[PDB]
RNA sequence: AGGUUUUACAGCGCCCUCCCGCCCCGACUUCGCCGCUUGCUCUCCGGGGCCGCGG
RNA sequence: AGCAGAACUGGUGCUGCGGGAUGAACCGAACGCCGGGUUAAGGCGCCCGAUGCCGACGCUCAUCAGACCCCAUAAAAGGUGUUGGUUGAUAUAGACAGCCCGAAUCAACUAGCCCUGAAAAUGGAUGGCGCUGGAGCGUCGGGCCCAUACCCGGCCGUCGACGGCA
RNA sequence: UGAUCCUUCGAUGUCGGCUCUUCCUAUCAUUGUGAAGCAGAAUUCACCAAGCGUUGGAUUGUUCACCCACUAACAGGGAA
RNA sequence: GGGAUUAUGACUGAACGCCUCUAAGUCAGAAUCCCGCCUAAAAGCAACGAUAAGCGCCGUCGGAUCUCCGAUAGGCCCCGGGUAACCGGGACCCCGGCGCGGAGAGCCAUUCGUGACAGGAGCGGCUAGAACGAGCGCCGCCCCCUCUUCCAGUGACGCACCGCAUGUUUGUGGGGAACCCGGUGCUUAAAUGACUCGUAGACGACCUGA
């Protein structure tokens, strides 16, 4: 069955500009810029609204597939938004039972160094993406912050470090070590 | 069966041929959608032959003609109860179409049935034609039809005519 | 996005089949692939041609849907669609390709001696306008 | 120039049987089999240069050589013409020129 | 085009590789010289993980005894889309023979034909033969994943060509903007001889 | 579900009718919405290919 | 068992031809030498004659896709891949999901295409290229392509005549 | 290992070993991973995977066996 | 030594208000795969040296003669590209065009010559071009006077070869050498046999030296 319409609206705060040429929704406010390329859909998306328009995307004759990437898009277009007003801050925390991890960042933030992870001599030296910014969080043990406008590059960095984290060889249900996401909140609370 | 073009139908009745013990037997009518009289006929000996004992042989065609439509120009929903042997058995079927003619909306019968479960012609057995109102639509890839003041696009108008010109210098559009 | 939507009313277009070259008017939509258009101000009787064959021009009429001619026609005529239609530019282009389809030896002769002598009016002027803006 | 432009395709065949007797052709803006109903008994002809001089009718004896023809029929609904030659064209043709006059004209 | 023009430049960009290679071989056949520029823009249906399969399961198919004599795996695109005609064609006779000679092919587009006028097959493209929902693999990168060694290169002469062309299409730009003028500045010394075309149907 | 509740600032059906109330178009090969055919269908009625051998 | 032995009929042996890439037997059709016309079975992206139709509708994405008599392999059992269908149960006396919100939701079963099940040795086989708005599967329309087959005519020969001539 | 007897009896040299090359994966080891009645060590089940390695000897004409040591492991086969 | 990735572990995120590595879009990833490194070097090729009255070019003008071999029968019409969009114009906007005439269904050429009377509009400089490079572009002097292109005229003549085919173009075509003809070029050219060498060899070949 080809469904005749399929819309949703993304409104858009009065303190960021939202706009589009063609697919390419570019989304500019307090933080920073963010542009994103959707010419893979197929979709339209009108920028409608007197006043800080909103933004209406349309889908017409698809199938269940093509209906999922609907609400897909509004759904990156409010990150970007998202990211743009609030930020997001991806903290993590490191978990060990008798080797200490110790985490230096360097670089300003795009790079960072684990040590001692079980005892290992090898250095791990990940590098975040761009517009990450990686800092040894205040007034917390041993957590760790990530901050940036993109959510698809402050997650992805959180990721690198956990996925370079583990334990080979072992019970991974006895050895827990490593850094794991803690939570995944926002820089501004709104 | 065949399913040739398009399935027109038939009012096709008969009757048991006259004896001394049964003089003017009952007759019966039938409701054929057949692509020309020749198999009308032939299918009304297949289903009366199976409802009531009567053969080709022991019994006569008294009328086999056409059933034109009533209103060719207005959009009607039909539905359609037919019976399809698959593989594995016998499955009772309601599908309902969206055309100007009966005629035509078995048609589409014929070639959905064939498309979406490869069901041949001779094994689909059409039971009931029936105008349906659009407010006892079931199905809602008609139902999405019932919106007055109706509107969409033609996005992505795909270019036919692609030898036409076979060589040229110019990208289609698809923007219309 | 779109500016032109098959809705009850647009005027349409028909590229190639039967009545290719006419306008119709979409009075119904049967299914996905077709619709119940009717052109009673131009030659085309009711009934079910597909999208197709159909290309939507931008003019819409005030007609309900499953509506008859006769009153097709009134909203036909208030629209004044074969007014507007025959003023526009696409239906210029079909006039002046059916007189070039249609030109005869002695045309082609007459229409050689102007493009050769006009051409040469333009092209002199190309220059020097071109020598002078250099 | 008055003759279009053809190309000698090749001959009436099947597909492991062939029929020299009738050549396949190729018109140039025919793509269509309503539009070969012009062409239809047009005068052929494969122009040739050989190595001797031969006579030629009108003029002194120069090196060209020529097959005649005419265009019998359509052949498929892409606008290829059937030919029947004088003398059955050789294989070295396929995919040459071939000359489709203007005569005898029906206009 | 469609007119038995004398050398037919086909654009490879957006074409695909089996519908444009089933029209160049029948154009070849029928004594068409055609000039294929830009095979690495051409794209085969289906992902790139499949058509990239389809060449490494290609690359096995050596000779046993003697590799040298085997199937000769070509890594440009250009001599891939030249099998590929090669194998619509009966290239083991004469006239197959003879018919590839008619055939060039080339990565980009070099100065014999940069400044000539690319066509382009409708029946072959990927708009028009593939729905937008499907995925498709360019040949330029599955060739350079397969031992093609020359990408970088083809690409920075490909950009010097655009921009390139692209001075003198303002050029070009600025010329006809002067000829619109120049026909509004004389259009009271051709009135007579635009309304024999207006007549005619040839302006409209 | 047009207009402000079923015709109203559009229309869509179904009945009794005023004689089928009354006229005009007849599957449109006769003005490209849909079938079957001569009750010997009519045409110095057009066009193309093929060959007229014998006596 | 491409095994052994029977019955009816056909074929082949003794038989070429068009189609099934290939072939003893399959499908069509049986044969003097030729011109024209038209078909069968089978076909019409290119090899390769013919759809270079603005063919109709729908199904289908496969990191081993699929591609049709004989025929050149695939099963049980599974899928919240996707599309149909059957039978029931909840829900503005406000369900389902979520930690109040306010419009549909849930379960079983069934059938299509696809997928898992699916491992063999020289490099390789829808016939090849390749094809994914298709050149795939299913249901159908128009047109077109050619056999030594059908139709008309020429020629040879054989056969027959209730045959023609002193 | 049978069953069959289509090819070969105006001949296709026939068991094993030696030698040498190549392929298959139904993976013994090594590389990257998933699972446990995975604490570590060891081991077991499974996945992508045949790139690479898979031994020296006593007895037997033997393929097949059995033992002695070595080893990351001493995996199973095809190519008349 | 790298590259795309398998198994696998994940990100964002719907379908399905939640959830979800997957549907669209992304990340890490290996004795595998491809390539580099390495070995060979094609009926594949480039740069460059020298080229023997004899041996080319010049002056594509050959002025004319002969022989061959293919085609062909106006065009070497150039943005990049998008497709749920695009193009043009003007100081992210605005205007205009959009079944696409700022149109490869078109456009640019082109419609028999020779002699008078009116309308209409071949060398010097600079710059740029190397993926398989030139009649390449732009200005300033000379050249005579343009059948310049189109519309109208008047009087002539260029066999009008008596109905008939291979006509017409790119053709001042591309290759071998031939013949009087007006100017140059530099002509201290190389390979090979034998001998020698032994960094090399069955014989050839190969490395050398005179
Ligand atoms: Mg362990
Ligand atoms: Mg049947
Ligand atoms: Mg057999
Ligand atoms: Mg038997
Ligand atoms: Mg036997
Ligand atoms: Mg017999
Ligand atoms: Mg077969
Ligand atoms: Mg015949
Ligand atoms: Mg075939
Ligand atoms: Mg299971
Ligand atoms: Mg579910
Ligand atoms: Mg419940
Ligand atoms: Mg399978
Ligand atoms: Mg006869
Ligand atoms: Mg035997
Ligand atoms: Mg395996
Ligand atoms: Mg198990
Ligand atoms: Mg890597
Ligand atoms: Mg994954
Ligand atoms: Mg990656
Ligand atoms: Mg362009
Ligand atoms: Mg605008
Ligand atoms: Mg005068
Ligand atoms: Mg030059
Ligand atoms: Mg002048």
């Amino acid at each position: 069955m080809k469904t005749i319409l399929s819309n949703q609206t993304v409104d858009i705060p009065d303190n960021v500009t939202v706009s589009l040429k063609g697919r390419t929704v570019t989304v500019k406010g307090p933080r920073g810029v963010l542009r994103r390329e959707f010419n893979h859909i197929n979709l339209e998306l009108s920028l409608l609204g007197k006043k800080q328009k909103k933004l209406r995307v349309d889908k017409w004759w698809g199938n269940r597939k093509e209906l999922a990437t609907v609400r897909t898009i509004c759904s990156h277009v409010q990150n970007m938004i998202k990211g743009v007003t609030l930020g997001f801050r991806y903290k993590m925390r490191s978990v060990y039972a008798h080797f200490p991890i110790n985490v230096v960042i360097q670089e300003s933030g795009s790079l960072v160094e684990i040590r001692n992870f079980l005892g290992e001599k090898y250095i791990r030296r990940v590098r975040m993406r761009q517009g990450v910014a990686c800092a040894v969080s205040a007034a917390q043990k041993d957590e760790l912050v990530l901050e940036g406008n993109d959510i698809e590059l402050v997650s992805n960095s959180a990721a690198l470090i956990q996925q370079a984290t583990t334990v080979k060889n072992k019970d991974i249900r006895k050895f827990l070590d490593g850094i794991y996401v803690s939570e995944k909140g926002t820089v501004v609370e709104a | 069966m065949k399913a040739s073009g398009t399935l027109r139908e038939y009012k096709v009745v008969g009757r048991l041929l006259p004896s001394v013990k049964n003089p003017a037997p009952p007759l019966y009518r039938m409701r054929i959608f057949a692509p020309n009289h020749v198999v009308a006929k032939s299918r009304f000996w297949y289903f009366v032959s199976q409802l009531r004992k009567m053969k080709k042989a022991s019994g006569e065609i008294v009328y086999c003609g056409l059933v034109f439509e009533k209103s060719p120009l207005k959009v009607k929903n039909f539905g359609i109860w037919l019976r399809y042997d698959s593989r594995s058995g016998t499955h009772n079927m309601y599908r309902e179409y969206r055309d100007l003619t009966t005629s035509g909306a078995v048609t589409q019968c014929y070639r959905d049935m064939g498309a979406r479960h490869r069901a041949r012609a001779h094994a689909i057995q059409i039971m009931k034609v029936q105008v349906i109102a659009a407010n006892k639509c079931r199905r809602p890839a008609i139902k999405q039809f019932h919106d007055s003041k109706i509107k969409f696009p033609l996005p992505h108008r795909v270019l036919r005519r692609q030898h036409k010109p076979r060589f040229t210098t110019k990208r289609p559009n698809t923007f219309f | 996005v779109f500016k032109r939507f098959v809705e009850i009313g647009r005027v349409a277009f028909i590229a190639f089949g039967p009545h290719e070259g006419k306008l119709v008017a979409i009075v119904d939509v049967i299914d996905q692939n077709r619709a119940l258009v009717d052109g009673p101000c131009t030659g085309v009787k009711r009934q079910a041609l597909p999208f197709k064959c159909l290309q939507l021009t931008d003019y819409v009429i005030k007609v309900p849907h499953s509506a008859r001619q006769k009153y097709v026609r009134r909203a036909w005529e208030k629209a004044e669609i074969s007014k507007k239609w025959e003023e526009s530019s696409w239906a210029k282009k079909i006039e002046a390709r059916k007189k070039r389809a249609a030109m005869s030896d002695f045309d082609r002769y007459k229409v050689s001696k102007a493009k050769k002598m006009r051409n040469k009016i333009i092209r002199h002027e190309m220059k020097k306008l071109q020598k002078a803006a250099a | 120039r008055l003759w279009s432009k053809a190309i000698f395709a090749g001959y009436k065949r099947g597909l492991r049987n062939q029929r020299e007797h009738t050549a396949l052709l190729k018109l140039e803006g025919v793509y269509n089999r309503g539009e070969v109903d012009f062409y239809l008994g047009k005068r052929c002809a494969y122009v040739y240069k050989a190595k001797k001089k031969t006579a030629t009718p009108g003029g002194k004896p120069n090196k060209t050589r020529v097959i005649w023809g005419k265009v019998t029929r359509a052949h498929g609904n892409s606008g290829m013409v059937r030919a029947k030659f004088k003398s059955n064209l050789p294989a070295k043709a396929i995919g040459h020129r071939i000359r489709v006059m203007l005569y005898p004209s029906r206009v | 085009a469609d007119r038995f023009n004398k050398v037919l430049i086909i654009d490879g960009r957006g074409h695909l590789l089996g519908r444009l290679s089933a029209i160049v071989a029948k154009q070849v056949l029928l004594g068409h010289k055609i000039v294929v520029v830009r095979c690495e823009g051409i794209n085969i249906s289906g992902n790139f993980y499949r058509n990239k399969l389809k060449y490494l399961a290609f690359l096995r198919k050596r000779m046993n005894t003697n590799p040298s004599r085997g199937p000769y795996h070509f890594r440009a695109p250009s001599r891939i889309f030249w099998r590929t005609v090669r194998g619509m064609l009966p290239h083991k006779t004469k006239r197959g023979q003879a018919a590839l000679d008619r055939l060039k092919v080339f990565d980009g587009i070099p100065p014999p034909y940069d400044k000539r006028k690319r066509m382009v097959v409708p029946a072959a493209l990927k708009i028009v033969r593939l729905k937008p929902t499907r995925k498709f693999a360019l040949l330029g990168r599955l060739a350079h994943e397969v031992g093609w060694k020359y990408q970088a290169i083809t690409a920075t002469l490909e950009e010097k060509r655009k921009e390139k062309a692209k001075l003198r299409y303002s050029k070009k730009k600025v010329e006809m903007k002067l000829t619109k003028q120049a026909e509004k500045n004389v259009e009271s010394k051709i009135a007579v001889y635009t309304d024999v075309l207006k007549k005619y149907g040839v302006l409209v």
